[PDB]
């Protein structure tokens, strides 16, 4: 079993203003992390996969990095329905396994 | 008949019988209690830790009917990877690696493998070991490996062996991706070790991947007909991960090839500064002190009488000189 | 053009045992993998398991190994996820999500899941 | 061509995985040219295309994003195809490569795309596969450089129409290679434009466009010498797929990538000297900070001492009150200064 | 007829007969005990070492019936190694070599394999050779070497040939691994001249393993009327073992290469670092000096007599002045 | 490509006229060896239709024509003996890289034979062309001396099978000679690598990057010529003209090989130039090094002692230049210490 931690926990800040999000692992996974949007009462939604790759659709605000274990998303220009619930995942081994997850409020 | 290998800290012998109804171990320095498991029919998994001690080695030798050479060869820690096929058993050499986060080198160790009739024998250098997955899928009924022969367990260990190189490819990716990070934006001196040493480690790594990948191909296409037609296909899978683990090191070693250029192409033009504010800063004051001596010097006979005050007209004339001096440079820009 | 629909969730006694179907629209589950995930309102995602037709190859979470059953039907397109003696914590959401691998290097691979269901209550 | 497909670690067996990083669309076109009449047909579905294998006339059908691994495994099953054929078609980081089967022809080649402010070479896998009277085609990303073959088709323009598949296997390599000779000239322009930027202003952003065009030109030497390969073994034998009619213009297009090859080792030349010219350069840059700085000692350090020698506090001193010692030592030191600039100018220093 | 070979020191000949039921020994150095066992039913193997004693060499030749033009390239030593097929034998030409320590300078060796029904003979220049593990195969009856013809006898000493660059190899690591340390803590010029001795032995080698490979796929590839089979297997074994070694020589090149790259860069930091300490000395004094040289003026009035103790102020400013020239180097990292 | 070939017009020439090219007038001759299986006749003249009549000799011949730059003799060969005036064209143009060319009734070969001259390091090239008709073989020379000598001695003396085949392994046979000189030319290339080392380390002349800088020039007009002589005899091998009688062709695929080694090695060889121009460039350095240590060693001590003298060259009305117990023996102790502690500075960095 593999564990993922992403924090904050929680973060409120206003539009046009960057958003970083970090997100790390026990064990280092390669890049096979994958960064997911949630609203309440709807399902997940595909940001970021490989761990700096725009999904399509995605708008580029949304940007993905890594550093060793270290993987980050930020939003250099956020719109105001970016705040929404924030998740990881990771890929590299068969066991998937997610965040815990970040709120992103006003 | 000398052990090559330094190290001579610990020594142990384990075994494994098992089979489908029940499996029985031990744990002991007793080197006869291995010796009566040669006559069973069930498949059994028997490890020398320590191959310090030449007379343990001969007498399983003796015992199992290994010839001299080969059993010379197990002692001999500095091999390259093969093969070797007999009339009743064959035996292959390969290698393990540990390496450090922190510490950025990795250690090598050479792990024997006999298989025989219905008996595996490794023979290790030291305790701590990659086969704990394989150990614990025997020991738990985990898995098919209680099901098959004899042989399964060798494609086990093989397997948690690659595996280990896998492990260890995670690892090296990790400090790479940091050491990209590293040159892009803090580029000096301790960085081109740690990339010299790195790039050292993966010429390691590919110079033993290839010969293992011989080995593989040729237990696979060799087949005799004691490694068995029903290991075939996993020993092919095998195979592939090798495949993987060779192109990978490939990559590896181009990228970290090409971190160095940039930053070592980058010298000359420091000086160029260095000598840029060593110009500005001579050509300004040294002809200004010289002015100072000049008019300072001690001669007395000189115009020392005021007429306009002297004093602040100097001063002015020392700063219109520095002003012009600085007017003169970023003309052409080089500063 | 890729569709998800889950159904067979949303009340069982614990201790029970109940099948949720995903059925999947404009979309082959031949080619590609099915994940079952959870989520409890008002708390994380929680992967549970994924099954790959082409090759019958399932993969269990560490929180309900051998507890639950994967498989999916070919001819019929679907994705089966069989849970058995429903604990307390069993009460989520489940969700069906669409996987595809992609590339880092010769070693490492990892999948994304894009296309996600609409997901079922279970309690 | 091996009997069984290559296993991966972490995948189940007998998975198909696309490797390149374009996912962006999707879209099949296919061209039904016949001796008379010819027919385009623009599509997003798969099962339409299918029936196209046993039309009598020469067919080219072409697929945009083969990240929809689902489609190429459906075409491949309907054509008869290798399992390795499509895990090859699906492996973008392979060199360009020939494989002759019994029932079709595989190729795999590179089109490259240069893009001016950012000197970026950007490498695409095509995939081409001559199978009985048809022509498959995998692109990974919109866009190509087989438009002049799209236009002789439409047009009649040209001997295509009067032949076969070969053919236009043919016309669609020969337009690979003239792409690949439309970038030797941006990269000729680029080369000459980064030639005059280093010899006359060295900074750090000159090594860093220099080092990037080293990689640049030794992924095109990478990907052009299997190219030649496989243009040299496509004109040689070739008994089965490709009629003898067709192998003398095969000839033709091994001849250009013979001299594709020689350029870039021309170029490769320049910019593997282009760097040691770097270095000369920037050195010359210093050598003129010298100048300067020496000059600066040359006519001033030297004057200091002397405005020291006979600027002592010494009680023994002769020349207290000589009548104007003062301005003939600094007429004397003016003269010296005047003539040792003059002695640098015969250095023109 | 005439010699060419630049040693006569040694003259030495050792004939090994194997056979499945039994091994036959040579000793001494009779010429005349090698010829009448031309025509033995066990394949047999000649070792001929010295043959500036040439009335041998053309005793054992005319006695075994070889072409003159043979004999010719033979005795020359400035030759390349190529293959000849006839239909009464075969001549091949090859090359040993050896590494030496305190001279690094590896020479080759000419040896002539020249096969003829069961019997394959060679002619070397020194005593020693690396035909050890075959001779010990042979001897102590290891693997299926025993039971096959004259042509597994080639094929064994021709790997066991390629094989030694494994050792060569591991010698040219040991050096590499010296050099390491040498100019990552020393950068002299013994450093350079040891470096790219190195690379001109590797280019060597890189250089004569190209006709090595030719000559393997010369034989290889014809499958002579003698060579029936069940040995061309094992040639293109061989050929793989010639494609790692191409690729391991080519990363220890690139791996020297970096390392010249790196010592060039360690001189440019050197003179960086002493031109820094110069341009450091120089900022922080030049205008210490300037305002020494100025309160150094002769002026008979002067409006600064007295403030308040003003010396110690105008040393306070001094003292001021070199603190901020020697601070805002410490921002910019300079030294 | 390929548009008819037909000839070219030059704009200073006449229409139809032929130029040599080259730069050598001094020596024509003809040698002719006409062989067969049991006899040998050569002679050499300067009469060029006294050679013309072996063009349907049953034996194979060997003409050699020593002075391209006579191109009467040129043309009148190509007039008797069919030859397109185009190819014609190219034997007479020297600047131009080996190329073959295959036609129905002949087979034209253009190869470079190349001369290096110790102490005066520049390789020259003479363009020798091989025209290879029914049972003749035509070749034509810029100038006096040639690498075919063991050709003319394994005829002459009748050995190897080169007296009984036919006029294709006669063309083999030159062309395994000329690539033969080729190693030999790299070999003597190795040498003046090796004296090139020794001058760029011991000795960071002026010249020694003007020997350099040839040096690389000339590997690169070697690899410029090297890689059209491998197509030609890839196509040799491969390609099969109707010419060489099928019996030959594993003949040529050794002279393939043989050009894959001699590709490897001017490769490696133009590596190892790259590594000798920083080799010089570090030691140049290192020159430099020295000396800028000298100044900076003279000056971080005399800069902080001149700095000291200065200081109290101060001029107040309240002064401290009043002398404190002996304080002029204290102030050179001071400036003592000070110049010991940076010597000591020098010791420990280790530079003088
Ligand atoms: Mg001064
Ligand atoms: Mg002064
Ligand atoms: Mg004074
Ligand atoms: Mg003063």
């Amino acid at each position: 079993d593999i564990q993922m931690t992403q924090s904050p926990s929680s973060l409120s800040a206003s539009v046009g203003d960057r958003v970083t999000i970090t997100c790390r692992a026990s064990q280092s996974v390669s890049s096979a992390v994958a960064w997911y949007q949630q609203k309440p009462g709807k399902a997940p939604k595909l940001l970021i996969y490989s761990a700096s790759s725009l999904y399509s659709g995605v708008p580029s605000r949304f940007s993905g990095s890594r550093s060793g274990t270290d993987f980050t998303l930020t939003i250099s220009s956020l719109q105001p329905e970016d705040f929404a619930t924030y998740y990881c995942q990771q890929s590299s081994s068969s066991l998937i396994t997610f965040g815990q997850g970040t709120k992103v409020e006003i | 008949l000398v052990y090559t290998g330094k190290y001579r800290e610990d020594f142990e012998i384990e075994v494994m019988n098992y089979s489908i109804e029940e499996f029985r171990e031990f744990k002991t320095t007793d080197v006869e209690s291995v010796l009566p498991f040669r006559d069973s029919s069930t498949p059994t998994w028997i490890n020398i830790t320590g191959i310090h001690r030449t007379d343990v080695v001969q007498r399983v030798g003796e015992f199992f009917g290994i010839h001299p050479l080969v059993l010379e060869d197990i002692l001999n820690v500095h091999q390259r990877p093969k093969v070797e096929f007999f009339e009743n058993y064959v035996f292959i050499v390969l290698k393990m690696f540990t390496y450090d986060k922190n510490l950025h080198e990795l250690e090598s160790e050479q792990v024997s493998l006999i298989l025989t009739k219905n008996c595996v024998l490794m023979f290790q250098e030291k305790i701590g070991d990659v086969f704990d997955p394989v150990r614990e899928r025997i020991r738990y009924n985990r898995g098919i490996i209680r099901k098959k022969r004899a042989d399964y367990l060798l494609y086990s260990l093989i397997d948690a062996l690659v595996d280990d190189y896998f492990v260890l490819l995670e690892k090296i990716d990790d400090e790479i991706d940091v050491l990209e990070e590293e040159v892009l934006e803090r580029p000096e001196k301790e960085t081109v070790q740690r990339t010299h040493q790195l790039k050292r480690n993966l010429v390691e790594l590919r110079k033993t991947i290839w010969p293992l990948r011989e080995v593989l191909s040729s237990l696979y296409r060799d087949v005799p007909p004691l490694i068995e037609k029903e290991t075939v296909p996993y020993f092919r899978d095998v195979y592939d991960h090798t495949i993987q683990i060779a192109d990978t090191v490939e990559t590896f070693r181009d990228i970290v090839s090409g971190l160095l250029d940039v930053y070592l192409s980058s010298v000359s033009n420091k000086t160029n500064e260095v000598m840029k504010v060593l110009t500005i800063i001579a050509t300004i004051f040294m002809p200004l002190t010289f002015i100072a001596g000049i008019y300072g010097m001690n001669f007395e006979y000189m115009p020392e009488l005021r007429w306009k005050w002297g004093y602040p007209v100097v001063l002015a004339v020392m700063g219109v000189i520095a002003v012009i001096m600085v007017v003169y440079f970023k003309k052409k820009k080089w500063l | 053009e890729v569709q998800l629909v889950e159904s067979g969730g949303g009340l069982v006694q614990p201790g029970g045992s109940l099948r949720l179907s995903c059925a999947a629209s404009g979309f082959n589950v031949s080619y590609y993998s099915i994940h079952w995930v959870r989520q409890a309102p008002g708390k994380g995602l929680e992967w549970v398991a994924s099954i790959s037709s082409s090759s019958g190859s399932t993969s269990y979470a560490d929180s309900v190994k051998g507890r639950f059953t994967i498989s999916a039907d070919t001819s019929k397109n679907t994705a089966y996820l069989q849970m058995n003696s429903l604990r307390a914590e069993d009460t989520a959401v489940y969700y069906c999500a669409r996987s595809y691998w992609y590339y880092i290097w010769s070693y490492s691979y990892g999948n994304a899941m894009d296309y996600w269901g609409q997901g079922t209550l279970v309690t």
